């Protein structure tokens, strides 16, 4: 590319592309080197904006705050406050049932094959982020498919971002970059203040302990095969 | 600077100078800097010793506890007062001054300001100015700055400049002797100690103790010293 | 052409004492292989002699005062406080065997020619510098960053640069083995170096012998250890 040079001057002017690993250069699929910064790229923004919705999420499920309604299923089940009173948010996710989060996962993985498609992308207009294209775009809900209409696209839901100026969107663009790194920083911060006590210098004090895996996402309950087999030691 | 004092000259037993030129650099701003630190740590030791423990600690100031500032003040000398602090405060009072260390040495900064090569070389001791252009950007205008913050040196000739750098650099050659003589006062030792100075740490370079991760160090009790 | 670039490098390592070669093994053929595959031999097996030895220095320096990683790893089953010869004697057999082919592998890859015409070099006995590693860009799949500098500051180098760093390399290679088996040969016999004398304790076990005091059969790996 050598594009993401001026791009990495545009999010820092003082520290310009900054890669001691020299990242860039590493062709780890074999491809073109534009396929590599394209999923270098695109990797940096999903999971920038992964970290501020898990940011916000630990931020406001941290103190006391849930939804009234029910996710019972018929006559019994969670009062969905009863995964608030699992401890911290790292509990709360090895409480939701069996089902709530093989839904929840299986709705990422959707979300994530509507996103990977060639032909929902190029009907949009672009292509796959290492096959050219722009990194980061999630394509149309509705011009893709979906034979039943839905009311609105992921991206931009009630229509608040149209006819906006393009410079304002690169803007947008690169504060997206920035603030997805730094609530990376803020999450992990959090996760590890959930296992380690001692690290950082705030948070002390503030954090529940969570005996237990952030990255294992199936707990113990769960009634999937292996699992509990597969839960047979714990590590550090 | 040749010779500031025309009765020493250059007094350069270790040859060390008459070296490359980015070494010969690299020395005159390690020697201002050890000097300008050396004159504040000793005018920030002379102030605590003398006691000017300031109205403080309050709604909170300790992380959720509040515990006063005279009492971590009622330690003794500085020595005693910079192993009362918490491991919050001493690490976030190096990294901010690890960001003012960081800034200076800033090549991309110190090049839009109108200086030389970094690592403090060209016009050694040239702090870079954190306002106007290209700098701070995300909020924080900076409305003080590092040198001259109220302007009181807005307008100097540069003889007048160069005279000030060496009269600075004396002092901060006096202050390097002058702070180590306290310290080594402070630690028994040097010559006319009087004046109490009360007790002296481990060795005064052993930073900040009673630390979590890796500060389990039984280590400071010998090695000689 | 051979000997020649052997006298300038001896030369520049010392210009008091120069060539020393009271041996002659520059002169020898080690194999019916020339001059020129000789002295590329003998210089490859001082460079590499040489690194090893500052590798070991530290090493040992680290391991003496006791410089342990963390968690679950090998150094799990090391005591606190041994000395660096009983360090390599308490980590798993296991772990001894995959660090020696873990080194095979890569003396394998700076000697295989795929890997050193890849980047257009020859074999040292053949006509390469001798020392040379060859970075990595032959690996089936991608490596992501080089061995000699992995983060590439060394690429703006001048070749006078480089020359100089050779030689300060084969001369603190050539002290480095000299500390080195000071260290060892204390360890073994008192009294043959004075300044170490008390520092470095006894050790009974042969030093030569990899496998000899063979560490203890524990499985560190946890999740899914089919393994037991
Ligand atoms: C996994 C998340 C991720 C990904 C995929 C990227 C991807 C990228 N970053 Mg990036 N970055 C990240 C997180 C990430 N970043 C975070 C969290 C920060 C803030 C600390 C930054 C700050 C940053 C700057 C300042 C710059 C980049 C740049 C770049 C681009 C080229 C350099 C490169 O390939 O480095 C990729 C690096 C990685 C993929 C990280 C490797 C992770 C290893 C394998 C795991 C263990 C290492 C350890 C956790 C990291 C060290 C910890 C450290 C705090 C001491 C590339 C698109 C440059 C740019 O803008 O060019 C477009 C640039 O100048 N990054
Ligand atoms: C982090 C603390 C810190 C540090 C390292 C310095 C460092 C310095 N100050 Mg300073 N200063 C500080 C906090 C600090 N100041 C605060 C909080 C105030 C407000 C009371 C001032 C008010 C101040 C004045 C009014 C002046 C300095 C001056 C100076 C310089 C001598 C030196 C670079 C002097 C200077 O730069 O003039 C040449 C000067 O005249 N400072
Ligand atoms: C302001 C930055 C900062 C500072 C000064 C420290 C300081 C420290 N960390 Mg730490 N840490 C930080 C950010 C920081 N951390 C972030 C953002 C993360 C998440 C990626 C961690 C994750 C982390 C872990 C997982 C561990 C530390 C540990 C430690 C200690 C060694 C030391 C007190 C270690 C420690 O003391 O554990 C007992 C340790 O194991 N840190
Ligand atoms: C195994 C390590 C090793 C290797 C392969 C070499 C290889 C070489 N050295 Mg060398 N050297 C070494 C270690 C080594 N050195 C050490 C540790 C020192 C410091 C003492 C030196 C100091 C040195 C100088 C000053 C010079 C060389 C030079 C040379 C080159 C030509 C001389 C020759 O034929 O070999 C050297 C001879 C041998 C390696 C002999 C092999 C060892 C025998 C078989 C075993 C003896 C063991 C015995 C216990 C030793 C007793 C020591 C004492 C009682 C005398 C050649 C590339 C010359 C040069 O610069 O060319 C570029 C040169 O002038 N060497
Ligand atoms: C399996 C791993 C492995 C492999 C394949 C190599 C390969 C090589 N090394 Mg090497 N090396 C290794 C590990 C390895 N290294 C390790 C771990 C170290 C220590 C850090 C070194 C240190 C080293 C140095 C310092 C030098 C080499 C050199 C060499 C080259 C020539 C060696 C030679 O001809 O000797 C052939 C040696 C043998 C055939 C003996 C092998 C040992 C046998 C198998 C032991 C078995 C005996 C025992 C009694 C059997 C037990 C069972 C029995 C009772 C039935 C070659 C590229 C030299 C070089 O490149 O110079 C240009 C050189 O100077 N290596
Ligand atoms: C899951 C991915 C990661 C797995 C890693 C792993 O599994 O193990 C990793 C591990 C332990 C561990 C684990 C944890 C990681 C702690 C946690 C895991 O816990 C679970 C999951 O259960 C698994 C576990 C228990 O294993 C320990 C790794 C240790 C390691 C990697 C030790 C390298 C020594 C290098 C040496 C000695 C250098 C020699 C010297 C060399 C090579 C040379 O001098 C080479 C050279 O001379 C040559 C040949 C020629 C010269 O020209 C050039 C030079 C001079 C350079
Ligand atoms: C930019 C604004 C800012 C924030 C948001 C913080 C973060 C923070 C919190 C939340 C507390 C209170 C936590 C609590 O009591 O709950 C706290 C404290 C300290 N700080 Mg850090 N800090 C410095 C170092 C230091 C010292 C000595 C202490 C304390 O004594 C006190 C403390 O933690 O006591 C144990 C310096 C000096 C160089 C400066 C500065 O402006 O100079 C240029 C700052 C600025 C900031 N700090 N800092
Ligand atoms: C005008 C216009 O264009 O309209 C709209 C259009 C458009 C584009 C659609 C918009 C949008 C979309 C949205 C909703 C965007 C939301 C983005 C979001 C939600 C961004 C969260 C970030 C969270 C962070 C950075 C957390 C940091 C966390 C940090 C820094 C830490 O915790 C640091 C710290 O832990 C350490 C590291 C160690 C500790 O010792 C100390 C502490 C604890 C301090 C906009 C932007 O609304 C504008
Ligand atoms: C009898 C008596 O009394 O004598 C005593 C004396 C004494 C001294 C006490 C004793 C001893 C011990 C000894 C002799 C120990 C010697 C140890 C020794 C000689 C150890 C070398 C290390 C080299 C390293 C790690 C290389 C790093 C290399 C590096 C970091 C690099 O490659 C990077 C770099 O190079 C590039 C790539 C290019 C350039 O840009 C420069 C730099 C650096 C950036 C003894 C045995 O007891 C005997
Ligand atoms: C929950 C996840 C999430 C978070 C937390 C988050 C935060 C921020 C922030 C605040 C830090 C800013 C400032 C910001 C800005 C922009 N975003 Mg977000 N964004 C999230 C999701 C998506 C998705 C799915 C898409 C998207 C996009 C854009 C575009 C460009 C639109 C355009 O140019 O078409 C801009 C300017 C679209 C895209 O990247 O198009 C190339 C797109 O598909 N965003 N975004
Ligand atoms: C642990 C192992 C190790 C140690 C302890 C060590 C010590 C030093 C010292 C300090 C005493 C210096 C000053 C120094 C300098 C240079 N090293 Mg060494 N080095 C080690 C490993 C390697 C490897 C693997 C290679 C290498 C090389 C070079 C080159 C490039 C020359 C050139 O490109 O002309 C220069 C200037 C590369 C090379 O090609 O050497 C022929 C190469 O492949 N080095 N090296």
């Amino acid at each position: 590319k050598a594009e993401l040079e001026s791009l990495a001057g545009k999010l820092n002017p003082v520290i310009g592309y900054w890669d001691p690993l020299n990242l860039a250069d590493y062709d780890q699929w074999s491809q073109g080197q534009e396929a590599a910064i394209g999923f270098l790229r695109h990797a940096e923004i999903k999971h920038g904006r992964v970290a501020m919705a898990a940011f916000v999420g630990y931020i406001v499920q941290s103190n006391g705050i849930c939804w009234p309604w029910a996710l019972t299923g018929g006559p019994n089940g969670v009062m969905h406050s009863d995964i608030l009173a699992a401890g911290g948010p790292a509990d709360q996710w090895d409480a939701l049932p069996t089902a709530s989060k093989l839904q929840i996962l299986l709705f990422v993985g959707g979300l994530e094959l509507w996103s990977e498609n060639s032909y929902v992308l190029g009907l949009s207009g672009e292509k796959h982020y290492m096959r050219g294209g722009k990194p980061g775009f999630f394509p149309s809900i509705k011009k893709g498919g979906i034979p039943h209409p839905v009311p609105f696209d992921l991206f931009d839901p009630f229509g608040l971002s149209k006819n906006a100026s393009p410079e304002k969107k690169a803007k947008g663009l690169l504060a997206e970059i920035n603030n997805g790194r730094l609530a990376m920083l803020g999450i992990m911060a959090f996760v590890s203040e959930s296992k380690v006590p001692g690290s950082v210098p705030a948070l002390a004090g503030k954090i529940a302990p969570y005996s237990g895996e952030v990255m294992a996402p199936f707990a113990a309950s769960d009634n999937l095969p292996f699992v509990a087999d597969m839960l047979k030691s714990p590590l550090f | 600077a040749k010779k500031l004092n025309p009765t020493v000259g250059l007094w350069d037993p270790l040859g060390i100078a008459e070296t490359s030129p980015e070494t010969i650099g690299w020395f005159r701003h390690a020697e201002i800097k050890h000097g300008r630190v050396a004159m504040a740590a000793f005018v920030g030791y002379c102030v605590q010793s003398n006691g000017i423990h300031f109205p403080w600690n309050i709604q909170g100031w300790q992380g959720t506890p509040v515990v006063s500032f005279a009492d971590i003040a009622a330690a003794g000398g500085p020595a005693d007062q910079w192993d009362a602090l918490s491991t919050p405060a001493k690490l976030q009072i190096l990294g901010v001054i690890g960001f003012l260390e960081m800034w200076s040495e800033t090549s991309v900064v110190l090049k839009a300001d109108g200086q030389e090569h970094y690592v403090r070389g060209g016009k050694p001791g040239y702090f870079p100015k954190l306002s106007r252009s290209d700098e701070m950007a995300f909020p924080h205008p900076v409305p003080l700055n590092l040198w001259d913050p109220f302007g009181f040196t807005s307008k100097m000739t540069p003889e007048r400049k160069e005279k000030a750098l060496l009269a600075e650099v004396n002092n901060g050659r006096l202050a390097m002797i002058g702070i180590f003589g306290m310290i080594s006062a402070s630690k028994g030792l040097q010559v006319p100690g009087l004046d109490t100075v009360g007790i002296k740490p481990y060795a005064g370079e052993v930073m900040a103790p009673f630390a979590a991760g890796d500060a389990s160090l039984p280590f400071v009790s010998g090695m000689l010293e | 052409s051979a000997k020649a670039d052997l006298e300038a490098f001896a030369k520049e390592c010392n210009p008091v004492v120069g060539y020393w070669d009271p041996l002659g093994l520059a002169d020898l053929p080690l194999w019916g292989q020339d001059q020129d595959a000789v002295i590329g031999w003998l210089r490859h097996s001082e460079i590499k002699h040489g690194r090893i030895a500052m590798a070991g220095f530290v090493g040992y320096i680290a391991h003496a005062n006791g410089f342990r990683f963390g968690g679950i790893g090998p150094q799990n089953v090391v005591p606190e406080g041994a000395s660096a010869p009983e360090v390599w004697d308490s980590i798993p057999f296991l772990a001894k065997l995959q660090i020696i082919g873990a080194i095979g592998v890569l003396e394998h890859i700076s000697e295989d020619k795929n890997f050193l015409a890849a980047d257009g070099m020859k074999h040292y006995m053949r006509g390469g510098k001798p020392g040379y590693f060859p970075t990595f860009s032959a690996n089936v799949h991608p490596m992501p960053l080089n061995l000699f500098d992995p983060f590439k500051w060394s690429k703006n180098a001048s070749p006078e640069k480089k020359a100089k760093g050779l030689v300060t390399e084969t001369n603190n290679g050539r002290l480095a083995m000299l500390g080195l088996f000071g260290f060892l040969s204390e360890s073994k016999i008192p009294g043959s170096v004075p300044a170490l004398s008390g520092i470095i304790p006894s050790y009974d076990g042969d030093y030569m012998q990899p496998f000899l005091p063979t560490g203890p059969d524990t499985s560190l790996w946890t999740i899914g250890n089919l393994w037991a």
